[PDB]
Formats: structure tokens, C-alpha cells, sequence
């Protein structure tokens, strides 16, 4: 009954997590993570893989209602064997749909000055990662600029365009859309356009 | 004109042969086997034991043989092989009140429920070079006494009973694991414990030397050392019940550190814990004091010596980090130091005009 | 709308050691002078509004910001730009290890100053404002009197031309000639620039000449406050009446 | 009582010698197919101690664990945890619990099995403490 | 192909997943030291147990390294840590900067630019910058924290001061994105430069310290200075003495007892480069 | 009623027949013998030779066997060995340019004079434990190059030939020896020096590897370490002339340290002396670097790390003293103890009323 | 008679003359810690060395050795003691204080008063009485040069303040000759009256420590206190429970888990006296 993960942990792993790296590390651009063939509906390919990939007993993880399901959790705890809590705050990692609510964005850890590396970061699955308002990404990881059209939130483009938080801290947020994932670090300057 | 040439693979393969034949020695003499180091070199294997962190007497000894007896050499090996292994279970808390003892004795009161056990010691030795050694020798038949282990029940068990000390409590705490999350000072007492643990013997003998000569003194006392075999129990996931899994050789060391006057209940005795493989008792006693000393924030002390300094003493105990980055000044270091003679040079130059 | 604001301010590390109940606003271009008894808690008055000391009741308002409620972040980068703080014992409030060009250029390259030669020009000017010699620039703080310590610290917490100033008792260890010095420069400073001055001092005349407002502080409680000449001049509590009768006339 | 049996037994296997073990267990020729479930692994056990013996926890080193299961023909299931590195040591712990699980071998191995091999073992500590017992400082005896 | 008995780069899988989490941290937090539970590696700590650790975790199957220690790929250490990681990985292998995919370095970085999609590792054996004014990281992490940056300020002002210039040669402080003060790792002030908007990512590990922090591509990174003593590189007055180039940093070696000396290029593969093509 | 009775020097013998057995071990493998621990042990044998001062491989090598392997217990072994011995003669100085090489490298400059000489070394050897000693094997057949010792002039003579360094010069000064006379300090650099050979490895590993941190830097890079064997010679009153007296394999090792800008004469590096008996270069290392520590008083440095401290450095460097009285504390202490809880007895009571 | 190969007492003759010279200076400077190339022992340091290597000086052939750690002279450490002077110099020994010509003594001073002609050394861990206050040499030896004794004074104000009464137990510091505050050795309070005006010669040895240090005969051993505060020596509200008498120091020895416990004489020979008697 429960689902599948990688066919290849360890060669499935570090490609999704190069794939990752590539993104973070150059915000806007997309990459495609095609070792997982299917992923833990309503979870997409994309997001799977990355929690296959980052998440383990070490990280909680935090799934919305739209996402939480017995099935997927199951899979979560068997293949990851990673702590599921209900509240946003306790998680390492946060997966949420574009249901995603101000007070749950707001509730998500963003660390602390001294130990920024301690807040959560954001897996929203997007319905799509191209067909919406224009964004220009600046900072580090783009050269000039980088447009991007992802489907957002309004939450989500309030925090990436404003930024609440005080660098070092802030939230890293993951849009994944099917096989395909899209990474804006806290650092990266949004500006709709 | 020069042309650059490979080096550096065959030279250090030629390093390494030579490091072995070194190791070996004369092949007229016999080659050690481990189990001989194990069985006669007993000390040295414990000290191995406890700073690598696996208490396994065999390959402390098998680390000890390929590092031609260095210590620290023996000590990494073991550590470096402690990552490439699984952590297959999380032992029970163990019971020192249970262990079956080789000595057992205490310093603080003439005699003491159980007796003064010295048991295997170089104690009271007469530190004369035996070279009857230099031959083979017929080992002592040993006497015997009566086979009945007395009750020994803990000498801080009987102070506490008394109100002179305070039982250690048990909160439910989870405990701090440096082998897994970096430390971050002020670190809690279960961290400082494990680093001590694995600190170096030498550096924690010298800081509990200085504070017994005034640099943060404790006033300590051997309230009880305990040398002897503890049984190590797991609970797997398969059954769900308490399994015992074997014995394992340890030392305890309980100091009875000077006395406090708390505000709000009667003046007792502070204490020391030192918990160590294998019967070197040094190493645990350094432990107990360091880690007495290392209390000062608990009891607001002012710190009088650099063996209450926690970030100074913890940073720089463990003796794999410290050996390792003392020896890296071995590896070529001639791009920094042609940034430094760039730079001497140019200084000297200006100073010259 | 006032600089500074402070309502209810209270720390106490014990009954009467301390101060309790403590309100004043300090606008710009004014000096709020605090005056008392050793061991009234001027000092600890004056820490817990430099945002050295946080209190246990009451709220400060820099700006309309909440003092203690901003990140320790935002408090450290007030005392580093725009916030001078001297402290009674001039070593207190310097590198000791550091010369006294060092310890005046650091706060301007916490502003933002990038130029060794300008650094070392403005460190210059403002040793010559408080008469230290310019040639013991290079010199560490260990090798200055105290009252030339006293003016390194103070030239240090001045030369970024700060908005707000914390002194205690800034005129200890000074002779009356760079005393007059200091006095000039601060008003100066207060008159032309706006700066805005709470400074703790025992020497009245400093009070008369400087402060333009008042605080008489006594077992950590103030008992009297208003203008400076009509608190000398109009004691109405006991206490000032005692203090302002214990001057030395001269 | 089946509980406690089994940590007897259990426990009575990890602390005995393999070579004695092993000598015994081919003495006896018990003839049973079984199928290795979880081959021999031999990894860590972390240790945890008590301050001051009774205190709170803290992570006193580790320790080699070797881990053994076997599964018998009508499918009871025999585990080992034993310290040390021996592998066959532990697949044997593994078989002679399985083996202890089933009613027809019980009896039989603690009479024959388990019972000489903690005798054994309490016969070696015996001796041991009557050698150490010899170190004992007397002081005053109570005439 | 691997086999050697251990696992693909001999890290367990749940270590690479923790340092590849602390990877991602770093990317986020450009310049600063995000903790890691680093495990002993087979060599010594303060041998690159740091770098060998963040490849094992980034490295593939189709990954080409080219590990080079103070510019050479032949030196003992790098040698070394080649050797391991071919033996626990299998991949291959090159001395040519412009053919690798991931570069484990120690105090060098190739004159050769690096393009997009490479990654250049670091061994770093002192994480902080702050270090050697501070000891402490008690303080040294509440003064990264608040931005608290003005002893190193103050230790440059004396530094000019004393000696006339700044007293530090290698492991030059830089800022990362206007914010973080990063340790570039022992390379000398000539290849700061080079980690200003570089195309590649830019990985540092102090496995000793337990520390790993990155440059995201296309990141500023200024080296601290003033205006009137301008950030400047180290200078020869001789060329390689094997290929003759005039742009690349001098190794000296020592040719006798009388004082007969040469410089030729640290950085061995850009010395066969330019002796090729010339 | 009780009676007392005679328990001390039975039990004493006992706990000493049981250590002996101990020390033997299981009687069926073979008793180890001094030259298999001086041969295949070789690195421990150097630490015990430097630490317990005297320069003789069996003597270390029995007091090991005899020590269990303990490497305190063996260097005390030693020392109080050399307490028995009469001194025949005072060895003329050393010439380490004459050393014959058994391994040379320098980390400042890419290639030097004489070459990049590994020699016999565990450095770059991955450390993973190696189960087939377990059992007997072959060793390598060593591969071989020509056998001319090429001219290997001291790193630190080149850096002072072109002015960045200075010469170590002798001005006849009598060296201060803490052997026959009590340490005063601050003491001369060349009790420092005595003093740090004897000291404990692991305790002044510490100690530089703080000042690596920060803790007291003084920028070290090793200018030349060199291993391998120097003639020792004499001349005695008998003849008149010097005679030559045989060899010892030493480790030297020289560091630089950040430079000076001294007000009179140009900016020069700084250097740091250590010198073992042996192969074994860490101690060398390290104690090279905390003679540059404690050369602060000669550079007015503002001293940043204990390990600057001189008295707190060589008060308790010496392991013997450390070892010592870390040990005697389980030496009974009743009557003290009695005094300390007669005196907490009457706090308690005094508070509780 | 000594046959155990070494020479009488263990120690050649040079160093049994330095510190035969230590000691009359120690005899000319009483209270004064006499610094001495003390070597290192068959015992460890701390064990006694000090101790030890006094008694081998001045040991002679006619002499009666009695040696006793806590006032028992079947301790181990003594009984160890004991059997290596019997190995290096084959004296006789005894138990009986007054039969004794030298007692090596740790930690007690004996019951039975001393006579002339007797030494007692004493085993001292550390000489300086002010190594608690002051850890370091460098200040100590300055203060004891210059009767710079405050801080002791100090430090008892501030025992009394606190606590209410002096927190030394042992090791209590005393005045010698009006003039060198001195360490008597870790004897408790009990013991210090006896070294007023004793008959008998006090020889302290710390070999770690490397310091000798003499009272001698008929000097005045006044412990440091107040008018108000008055030296005080333990008390016990039981009787030894083997001879009854009340005028011993008294060891404590648990009998059971229970809580069970009894009180006997530390001087085991002033204990059989006291039985003997009665
Ligand atoms: N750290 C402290 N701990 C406990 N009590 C304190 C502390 N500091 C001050 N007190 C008391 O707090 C009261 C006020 O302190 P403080 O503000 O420094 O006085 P003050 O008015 O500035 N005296 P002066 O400097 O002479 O003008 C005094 O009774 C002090 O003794
Ligand atoms: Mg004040
Ligand atoms: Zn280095
Ligand atoms: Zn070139
Ligand atoms: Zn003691
Ligand atoms: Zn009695």
C-alpha cells in the first residue's frame, strides 16, 4: 500500500540534490527532476523527490490539509522515517499548496540572528511555474536579472517582494510544479513587474 | 630550463613501504600479534578505547599495532573507523551500582560497606626498571580469598544519606550528542562530559594538576573509584524487551569537591563524575575534576584559572583535532608563505629608505 | 515630538538600589542634566536608557521606536552610528589595546568611513578640539592621563556627530581650563547640530552653564525636576535644598 | 515467564565464550534448517551513563554490537545482540534461541544447553573474585 | 566504478543529506558559517577533512575531479585525496581546469576562469575571519550576528598604522552580498579577486571547525580596504621561469645553497597551457 | 568490639601479583618480548625516551613492557631509572647539520636545497584500520634510488642569508639545568626548552594547537622539519681530545613565526625550536611552538592565551609531577576528610538552628 | 643491614649533601621554604617523595624509623615506605613513638608527645601556605620576602564573614618564629598545638614542589586567628570505640549501608598504649 521511492537512493539522491543545488544557488532558474518517476499524490513529483532527497529523522516536516494525507505520510515515515508535526512552527521543512494562509506563512521558523540556518524552508507546489505575474530576481546567483512568471500566493509574493524578515533571516521557498522545481532564496530581490 | 616532473604518488608510496618495514622491524624477531597487545599492553589499549570512542580491545589494540604504538595515531584510526560503522542501538542507562568489581576504593574514609578493594594496581610499586623482563618469566600463582563480592554500595550514596552531598537527580533530560550536532558553549554538563571523555589524557592531567595547585581549586577527594565489569543491556525494536548484550570493563571516579553554602538549604559537598574503559583511572580522575571545574557557572564561581575556562578547555581537548591541525603545518604551506615574504620584503624595503 | 521618551522606567537590582519610577523626553538640540547623591542610580538610569541595561518596567522611545522591543541588532547599530555613550571611568568606554587614533576612527568606519588619510585628519582635528596633543595620536590609551582619557573617550563618542550622547560625569579628572573647553564644545554642538545631551554630574556649575533642564535624583526616585536655574535657585525638595547648599562657593 | 526465560537464555548466550559455545553446540549435533533473515551485522551501540551513577544521561563512547536473526523451518524467529565482532557467534546465539522458542528443544538445551554455560560462567567468576578478594585491605575485625 | 567495500564517497547516506542540507543553508546565507555534525575522515583534521566531505556529498557518477593543493594537482595531499576518491567513487579524473566539474582546492584558485554549472570546493582551516582578533566564537558569533564588524576595521587601521599596509596576506576577509564577513580560505589576496560575480558556486568546508558556508554564483564579494590603500595582489619582478607568463602567482623554489632561486607558476595546469601554446 | 588488624602488605602483594598476571596475560600466547616492543612499537619507545629523558630504546622499551603499555607509567619508570644512574660525561654540542637523514621536509618552499625527503611517515595515508594484521604478513620489499645524501643545508640558514630571519647565536651563555636546580621564573629559554622536552606530548599539543586559534598566535609555518641520526661525542678528562660515542636518531624541528618590526634593524621572522629523541615530529612541533609562546616576554607581546602563561605552562607540563599527584588523591585522606565534615557538620547545624 | 644493590638509602651522596645543606638552611630560616634539586623517587610524585628523600639524608644506621600515613603506621603508603628504607638501608623500625629516632609521618602529628633528639618529617604536597590565595610562585615567594601576609588576614576576615568560622581544616597556616607564615602539612588543627615549643626537630619536605622546610627545636608555631575567633581543634561527641579515650584525633569508619559507623584513634600505636592500659 505504500508508495515507491527511489529506484536508486544514493545516484537518485545526489542527482535530485545537485538539481537543487543548481537552483538555489541561481535563483530563478528551473530544473527538471526526472529520477522520480511518480510521486506521493497529492505530492508532486518534484516534491517528493526532495524530501526523499533532504528530509530524515532529523527534520520535521509540516504538510498543509490539501497535502496531508494517511498514504503520503506513511510513505514519509517509511522511506524517511522524518518526525510529522501538525504545527508549522516545529517544521524543518514546510510543504503547502497556493491555499497557503498569511499566519501559516508567517508562523513558519525563519531562524535567528545567530543561528539563521535554524528557520524552516517552504516547498509550495504552484500550478504552474510560468504563467503568472512577471517577476525580476536580483542578487546573489543572477548575474543581472533573472524574469520569472511563476503562479504565487499572494502571501508568498508579499514575503518575496517586501521581505519582512531581517537577513540572515528569512525563509527559502521551493516551487515545484510537476517534475519541475524552482528555487528563491531568502537573499533574492523580487520586484513584480 | 626546468620542466615539472611527477613526484609526489611514488614518493609516497615509498613513504609508506618505509613507514611499514619500520613497523615491522627486524624479521628475525617475531611479528606482534594484537591479541598480545590486547592481553600485555592492557593500559595503552584503554586509553585508546576510551579517546576513540569504541570500546572494542581488540581493534584499539589492532590501532595500536599499525601505529607502531602511537598513541594518537592508534586513537584517530579507531575514530575514523568508528564513522564508517552503524549505530545499531542506543544502550540502557548503565548501572555502576552493578558492576562487578576488580577495585574499589575510597579515599575518604578509612574503611568503607565493602571494604577497600586495590585489585590490579601499579600503586604502592616501587618504580624500579625490572629487568627480568629483558627474559622470558613465570607470572605469579596468585592467591585467593573467599569468592563472595561484598556490598559495595556507593561511598556518595552514604554522604548523601547524611545530607553532607546531594544525589544526582535524574530529570529525563535528553543528553547532548557532540558526535552528531557541533557543540555550542556554554555547552550543558552531559556535552562536557562526552568531550572529556574523549579529550586527551595529558591536557586534562595537566589542567586538574593546575587546579589542584590553586588555579580554580575544588578541594578534591577520591570519595570512590571503581574499577571492574559493567553488563551493557539494549531494547530492540524486534522484541521490545530489555536484551543483554555483554560486559564491558570500566572505570569510575566520584571526587568529593569543597563544600557550597546555598542560600535556601544546608551547606554540602559539590562532586566530580570521571567514567572511563578499560582500568586506567588517571584518565577518569582528570575527568571528574575537570568537570567540577567546569561547573563554575552552575555555582557562580569566579573563574581563577584556565581549567574553568570551558570554550578554552573543551575547544582544545580532543586530541585528534589538535594533533591533526599541529601536524597540517607539515603540508606545503609555500603559497601563504610567499604572501608573507612578498609582503616582509616590500616592508623591509621601505624601512631601508 | 520628543527624541527621547522614557515612561515608567524602573530597574532594581535590589530595594533602593536602583531607580524606580522614571519619566522624562528629551527633544533635540537640549541637555537634560541629572544630578544626586552617589548611589541615587544615575548610572543605572543612564545605562538602561543607552540601551545598556534593560529594565524591568516602563518603555523607551527613540524615535517612536520602542527602545528594548527593536533587535538587539537595531540597539547595537544606535550605539554604533548615532549614539554616543562616555562613561565614568574612561577606560571603560575604550580599546585599551588601541590607539587613540584607532579608538576615534572606529566609530567613523562604523559610519561608513573608508579613507585611512581622512580618518586620521578628523582624529586629529577632534584631539586639538580637546587639546590632546596631535602627536600622541599613535599612542595607546594606557600611556593617557585620566583626564586625557577621559577626552579621548569623549572625542571618540562625538566625532561621528551623534544625535544622542549618554555622559557620566564626562568632566571628572578634566581641569577647569579644558573643562570650559569641553563645556563650549558641547554647546556648540547642542546649539548648532541639534544634539541632544543626558548627562550625569556632580559639579553644578557644569549643570548651570550646560544643562538646560534638570533631574535630582535620591534613593533611586526623582524628587524634583524642572529648568535649570529655577531648581538651583528654587529648590523645593529637602534634598536639593541640602545639595545646592553644599556647594563650594568660589 | 516466557519473557524473562528468553532474556535468561539471551543473556546467557552473549556472555558465553564462542569457542565453548561452539564446541557445545557441535557436541550436541541439533539437526535444524534455518534461514538467515538479517546476516550477521556488526555495527555500534551507543552507551549511556549516568552522572554520578544514578544522574542525569550522557553518551559515554560506543561499542562494537554484532546483530543476528534466523528464521527455523516452521518460521519462529531466533535474534542475537551480542558486544564484539564475532559473526558466527552471533548467527549461533540467533539459531539456539530460535531453537529455545520451540517446545521440543527448550527443555532439552537448558539441561543440556544453557545451564552448563552460565555454571561455567559463574564458575569463572568465582575464581576471579576469590583472586581479586585477595587485594582487600583489613582493617579491624570485630571480636 | 566503486569498489572498494565502502559506500559511493564513503560517507553513509544520512551525513550527505545533512551536509547537503547545510549546503542549501549556506546558498541561502551567502558568506555565512552554517554548523554541520562533520564525522573523522581518513585523514587527519586539518587536512582537508572539510573539502573531502562536502565532494563526497556533491560528487556523482559523471562528475570529473581535479583536486589541486596550493595550485598543483601532483602535491602530496592532493594526491592523496584524489587517489581516496577515485578508489571510494570511481569517477575520472583531470588536471585541466576547464574539464573538471567539481575543484577540490587548498589555498588556490586556477587562473583559469571557471564557468557555469562548475563547483569549486574549498578546505578551509579557520572558518571564522574573526578568529585571530577574537579566539572566541562565543563572541565571534554574536558579532556576526549583529553586523558587529569593527575590530576588523580597527585591526586594519593599526595594521596601516604600524606597519604602513595591512598585515594580512592570505585568508584575506572579504564581504559577501554587502552583508557577511567570510574567510575566503588561505588563498592568497591574488585570487580574491577572482571570487567577485564568479560564474561557478563556490563551496568552503572547515571540517575541523564543523563549519560550511558559500559564495552562490554571481555574488559580490569585495575585499575590505580603503579608498587611499587600495586592495592589491601580490607582484613579481620575474616571470615564470617556464612558460614566462606574468599574470599568474609565483611559487619560489630554492635551486641551491648559494642563493640561486626561480619562480615559476603555482598553478601547474595554466603553466602547461601557456607552455603549449607558446 | 573491634580489633585492628595487619591488612596493608598482604594486600599490597596481592594487588601487585594480580597486576603482574594482568600484565602477562593469557599464558597460552607467548610473553611479549623488548626488542619486539622497541622495534614494532617504535613511536611510543620515542615519546617514553624524550619525556622520561633518557635516550635509550630497550630502557623505554622495557619500562613499557613493565608499564603495561601506560606511557606515563613507563616515563616515570624512566626518570626515577635515571635518578639511579651517575652522569660520566656532559656531550659536546649537537650539530644537527651533520645529522644523517632519515627524513627532510620543509612546508615554506615548494622544493629546497637537498629535497622534499618524506622518508618513513604515516602523513597521507588514509587511515582506515587494517584487519589483515590481525595476522601474519610479508613486508614490502622497499624500492631504492641512488644513495647519496644530497647537500641539505637548514631552511632557516637560507632565510637569514637573505635577511628575512635572524641567526641563532651563541654568546656562551652556561645553560640553566632544572635537573639539579628548581625552576625560577621567569626562566631562560634554555630551561624552557629543557623543560618542554620533558613535557607532556598531549598537554603542549593543546596548548599550540590554542595558539593556532588565536589563543596567543605567533603564525607558524614549519620551516624544516628533520629526522634521523646524530653523532654524539665527549672528551673525557682521560684523553683530552674528543672521542665519538655513537649516534641517536632525533627529530628537529624549526618553525617561523610572524615577523617583527623591530625599531632598529629591519622586520624579520620570528623562529621556534623543538627537538625529540626519535621519529616522533609532534612534540617537536609543539614544543616549537610554545617556546615561540613563551618568547613573548623577550618581544613585549601582549599575551592572549594561557599558553603564554610561563609559569602555568611549565608548572604543569612535566606529566611525572602532573601523573603524580593526580594519582595521590587515592591515597587515603580520611583525616582531612574528617576535618572538612567535623567542620560542615557544624555549618549544617549552625544553619539549621 | 643494606644489600639491595643501591647505596645506603638510595640516593648518592651528592644529593644527600645538597640536601643536607637545605636543611640547616631551613634550621637557619625556620618557617622559610628552602628551594632543593629534589629527584624524582621510586615513588610517584605526590606519594612522599619529599618526605622520603629527607629521611634517606639523614638517616643513619643506628637510627629507629617509624613511618606512618594518617597516623597509622599499617597505610599502605607507610607500609610501602617502610619496606624500601628496610630494602636501601636495613635500620630498624618500629611502631612506638617514643621508641622512634626519626618518624616520616603524613597527615598526624603523634599523640605522644615528642622527646629530644627525635626528627619528625613531615610529607608536604604543598609548601606554600598561600598557593590557595595566590597560585603562582612569582607572587608568593614575593610576599613571604616581604611579610606581605595580608591576604591570609584577608581571606580568614572573609571566612569569618561568610561562613561564620575559619573554612582551613587542615593544612591550617601558622606563624614561625614570630616572623615566616608556614604550611604545617595536611595535619588537621588537632595537631598544630603540639608543634608549639615542641623538643623535637620538624623536618617538611615537598619533593614535587621541590622545597624544604624546618621548625626547630623550642620555636614558637602560633595558628593564625582571632581574639574572638579562637584557634579551635575538632571535637567529637564519641569516644574511640576501641580504647575509650577522648583526647585522640579520631577517624570515622562506616560499618554498614545501613548507617551504621564507629570513631577509633588515627594514631593506631597511642590506641594500643591507651588499650594496653585498660
Ligand atoms: N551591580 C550591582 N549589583 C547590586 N547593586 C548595585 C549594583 N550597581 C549598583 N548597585 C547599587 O545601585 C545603586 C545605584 O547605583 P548607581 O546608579 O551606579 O549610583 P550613582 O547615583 O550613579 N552613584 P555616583 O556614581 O557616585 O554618582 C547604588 O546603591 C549602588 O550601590
Ligand atoms: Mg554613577
Ligand atoms: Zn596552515
Ligand atoms: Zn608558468
Ligand atoms: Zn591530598
Ligand atoms: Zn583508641
Amino acid at each position: 500500500t505504500l508508495e515507491t521511492a527511489f529506484m536508486l537512493p544514493v545516484q537518485d539522491a545526489q542527482h535530485s540534490f545537485r538539481r537543487l543545488l543548481k537552483a538555489m544557488s541561481e535563483p530563478g532558474v528551473i530544473v527538471a527532476l526526472h529520477q522520480l518517476k511518480r510521486g506521493w499524490q497529492p505530492l508532486n513529483i518534484a516534491t517528493t523527490s526532495v524530501l526523499l532527497t533532504l528530509a530524515d529523522n532529523d527534520t520535521p516536516v509540516w504538510l498543509s490539509t490539501p497535502l496531508n494525507n494517511d498514504i503520503v505520510n506513511q510513505s514519509l515515515r517509511f522511506h524517511t522515517n522524518a518526525p510529522l508535526v501538525s504545527q508549522p512552527e516545529q517544521a524543518t521543512f514546510a510543504v503547502t499548496d497556493e491555499a497557503i494562509s498569511s499566519e501559516q506563512l508567517n508562523a513558519l521558523s525563519t531562524g535567528t540572528a545567530v543561528a539563521p540556518e535554524a528557520g524552516a524552508t517552504l516547498i509550495l507546489q504552484v500550478a504552474s511555474l510560468s504563467g503568472g505575474r512577471m517577476l525580476r530576481l536580483t542578487g546573489a546567483g543572477i548575474a543581472e536579472e533573472r524574469m520569472i512568471a511563476p503562479q504565487l500566493p499572494e502571501c508568498i509574493l508579499h514575503e518575496l517582494t517586501e521581505r519582512p524578515h531581517p537577513f540572515p533571516l528569512g525563509i527559502d521557498l521551493i516551487l515545484t510544479c510537476g517534475e519541475r522545481l524552482l528555487a528563491i532564496p531568502r537573499t533574492t530581490h523580487v520586484e513584480v513587474c | 630550463m626546468y620542466v615539472a616532473v611527477k613526484g609526489g604518488e611514488k614518493a609516497i608510496d615509498a613513504a609508506h613501504a618505509l613507514q611499514e618495514s619500520r613497523r615491522r622491524g627486524d624479521t628475525d624477531l617475531p611479528e606482534l600479534s594484537v591479541a598480545q597487545i590486547e592481553q600485555q599492553l592492557n593500559l595503552a589499549v584503554d586509553r585508546v578505547m576510551t579517546e576513540g570512542g569504541i570500546a572494542d580491545r581488540e581493534l584499539a589494540a589492532l590501532a595500536l599495532k599499525q601505529a607502531s604504538g602511537d598513541n594518537v595515531e592508534a586513537i584517530f584510526l579507531l575514530r575514523a573507523y568508528r564513522t564508517t560503522l552503524a549505530k545499531l542501538a542506543v544502550s540502557e542507562p548503565l548501572d555502576t551500582t552493578g558492576m562487578r568489581l576488580e577495585r574499589r576504593i575510597s579515599a575518604v574514609y578509612k574503611d568503607i560497606p565493602g571494604g577497600q578493594l586495590l585489585g590490579p594496581t601499579y600503586d604502592y610499586t616501587h618504580r624500579l626498571l625490572d629487568f627480568t623482563l629483558l627474559a622470558n618469566g613465570e607470572a605469579p600463582t596468585l592467591t585467593t580469598a573467599d569468592s563472595e563480592q561484598q556490598p559495595s554500595p556507593h561511598v556518595f550514596s552514604l554522604l548523601a544519606r547524611q545530607g553532607l552531598a546531594k544525589f544526582e537527580e535524574d530529570s529525563g533530560a535528553q543528553p547532548d550528542d557532540i558526535t552528531r550536532t557541533p557543540p555550542v558553549y556554554p555547552c550543558s554538563r552531559s556535552s562536557r562530559l562526552q568531550q572529556l571523555m574523549r579529550g586527551d589524557e595529558g591536557y586534562l592531567l595537566a589542567l586538574a594538576y593546575s587546579t589542584q595547585r590553586g588555579y580554580g581549586r575544588n578541594h578534591p577527594f577520591a570519595g570512590e573509584i571503581r574499577s571492574g565489569y559493567i553488563d551493557v543491556s539494549i531494547v530492540p525494536e524486534e522484541l521490545g524487551f530489555a536484551v543483554n548484550v555483554g560486559e564491558l570493563l570500566m572505570t569510575e571516579c566520584e571526587m568529593v569537591n569543597g563544600f557550597i553554602d546555598p542560600p535556601d538549604e544546608p551547606p554540602h559537598f559539590t562532586r566530580g563524575y570521571g567514567l572511563v574503559f578499560g582500568m586506567s583511572e588517571r584518565k577518569a580522575m582528570a575527568m571528574a575534576l575537570v568537570d567540577r571545574a567546569l561547573q563554575a557557572p552552575e555555582y557562580g564561581e569566579h573563574a581563577t584559572g584556565p581549567a574553568q575556562d570551558e570554550e578554552f578547555v573543551l575547544a582544545h581537548a580532543d586530541n585528534v583535532e589538535a594533533a591533526g591541525f599541529v601536524s597540517h603545518l607539515k603540508l606545503p604551506h609555500y603559497v601563504d608563505f610567499q604572501a608573507e615574504l612578498e609582503l616582509l620584503k616590500r616592508l623591509q624595503q621601505e624601512k631601508n629608505h | 515630538q520628543p527624541l527621547l521618551s522614557v515612561n515608567n522606567l524602573t530597574h532594581l537590582y535590589a530595594p533602593g538600589k536602583g531607580f524606580s519610577d522614571v519619566s522624562f523626553d528629551l527633544w533635540p538640540g537640549e541637555v537634560l542634566g541629572i544630578v544626586g547623591e552617589s548611589g541615587s542610580g544615575k548610572t543605572t538610569l543612564l545605562k538602561s536608557i543607552s540601551a545598556r541595561l534593560t529594565p524591568q518596567q516602563g518603555e523607551i522611545h527613540y524615535e517612536n521606536r520602542s527602545l528594548y522591543a527593536m533587535s538587539e541588532a537595531d540597539r547595537r547599530r544606535l550605539l554604533r552610528t548615532e549614539w554616543g555613550v562616555v562613561h565614568q571611568h574612561p577606560l571603560d568606554g575604550l580599546r585599551r589595546q588601541v590607539s587613540a587614533g584607532g579608538n576615534i576612527g572606529e566609530r567613523l568606519m562604523a559610519t561608513g568611513a573608508r579613507h585611512y588619510g581622512d580618518i586620521r585628519a578628523t582624529a586629529q582635528k577632534w584631539l586639538e578640539e580637546v587639546e590632546i596633543p596631535a602627536n600622541r595620536i599613535d599612542d595607546l590609551p594606557t600611556t593617557f592621563s585620566g583626564g586625557m582619557q577621559q577626552r579621548l573617550q569623549i572625542a571618540r563618542n562625538l566625532v561621528t556627530h551623534p544625535k544622542l550622547v549618554f555622559m557620566d560625569q564626562p568632566t571628572g579628572g578634566l581641569d577647569v581650563s579644558v573643562q570650559a573647553r569641553l563645556l563650549d564644545l558641547l554647546r556648540g554642538l547642542v546649539v548648532e547640530l541639534n544634539l541632544a545631551v543626558v548627562i550625569v554630574t556632580h559639579d553644578l556649575g557644569v549643570a548651570r552653564l550646560l544643562a538646560d533642564r534638570l533631574l535630582v535624583m535620591k534613593q533611586g526616585q526623582v524628587v524634583e525636576s524642572g529648568l535649570t536655574d529655577r531648581v538651583l535657585d528654587d529648590p523645593h525638595h529637602p534634598y536639593t535644598q541640602l545639595l545646592v547648599s553644599s556647594v563650594l562657593q568660589n | 515467564a516466557d519473557t524473562a526465560t528468553r532474556q535468561h537464555w539471551m543473556s546467557v548466550l552473549a556472555h558465553s565464550q564462542p569457542a565453548e559455545l561452539a564446541a557445545r553446540l557441535n557436541a550436541l549435533n541439533i539437526t535444524a534448517d534455518y534461514e538467515v533473515i538479517r546476516a550477521a551485522e556488526t555495527g555500534l551501540v551507543q552507551i549511556q551513563a549516568r552522572m554520578g551513577g544514578t544522574g542525569e544521561r550522557f553518551f559515554a563512547g560506543d561499542a562494537t554490537l554484532t546483530r543476528a536473526a534466523v528464521r527455523l523451518t516452521d518460521g519462529t524467529l531466533g535474534y542475537s545482540w551480542v558486544l564484539g565482532r564475532d559473526k558466527q557467534h552471533a548467527e549461533r546465539c540467533a539459531l539456539i534461541d530460535a531453537l529455545m522458542q520451540q517446545s521440543r528443544h527448550f527443555q532439552n538445551l537448558s539441561e543440556t544447553l544453557i545451564a552448563p554455560l552460565d555454571a561455567d560462567r559463574m564458575a569463572r567468576i568465582a575464581a576471579r573474585q576469590a583472586e581479586v578478594n585477595a587485594s582487600r585491605v583489613d582493617f579491624f575485625t570485630m571480636v | 566504478a566503486n569498489l572498494s567495500g565502502y559506500n559511493f564517497a564513503y560517507l553513509d547516506e544520512q551525513t550527505k543529506r545533512m551536509i547537503r542540507r547545510a549546503i542549501l543553508k549556506a546558498v541561502a546565507i551567502p558568506g555565512y558559517q552554517v554548523p554541520f555534525g562533520g564525522r573523522e575522515m581518513p585523514m587527519p583534521y586539518g587536512w582537508g577533512t572539510g573539502g573531502i566531505q562536502l565532494t563526497a556529498s556533491v560528487i556523482g557518477e559523471s562528475d570529473v575531479l581535479k583536486v589541486i593543493d596550493q595550485g598543483a594537482d601532483d602535491t602530496t595531499n592532493a594526491v592523496s585525496i584524489r587517489n581516496f576518491f577515485k578508489r571510494v567513487t570511481g569517477v575520472n579524473t583531470t588536471e585541466r581546469t576547464d574539464d573538471a566539474t567539481l575543484i577540490q582546492t587548498r589555498h588556490r584558485i586556477p587562473e583559469t576562469p571557471l564557468t557555469e554549472d562548475q563547483i569549486i570546493i574549498f578546505q578551509v582551516p579557520i572558518p571564522e575571519p574573526l578568529r585571530f582578533i577574537e579566539p572566541r566564537e562565543t563572541e565571534t558569533r554574536t558579532m556576526h550576528a549583529l553586523e558587529e564588524y569593527g575590530v576588523m576595521q580597527v585591526k586594519l587601521y593599526e595594521d596601516i598604522a604600524r606597519f604602513g599596509h595591512i598585515a594580512t596576506t592570505y585568508a584575506y576577509p572579504v564581504k559577501v552580498n554587502g552583508r557577511y564577513v567570510m574567510d575566503p580560505s588561505p588563498i592568497p589576496k591574488f585570487d580574491n579577486p577572482k571570487m567577485d560575480m564568479m560564474p561557478a558556486l563556490q563551496l568552503f568546508g572547515a571540517g575541523r571547525e564543523k563549519r560550511i558556508y558559500a559564495v552562490p554564483p554571481f555574488t559580490r564579494v569585495e575585499s575590505l580596504d580603503f579608498d587611499d590603500h587600495p586592495f592589491t595582489v601580490q607582484q613579481w619582478d620575474e616571470p615564470c621561469a617556464i612558460c614566462g607568463s606574468t599574470h599568474s602567482y609565483l611559487d619560489e623554489v630554492v635551486l641551491d645553497d648559494a642563493g640561486n632561486r626561480m619562480f615559476v607558476c603555482s598553478d601547474t595546469d595554466y603553466c602547461r597551457q601557456q607552455s603549449e601554446a607558446k
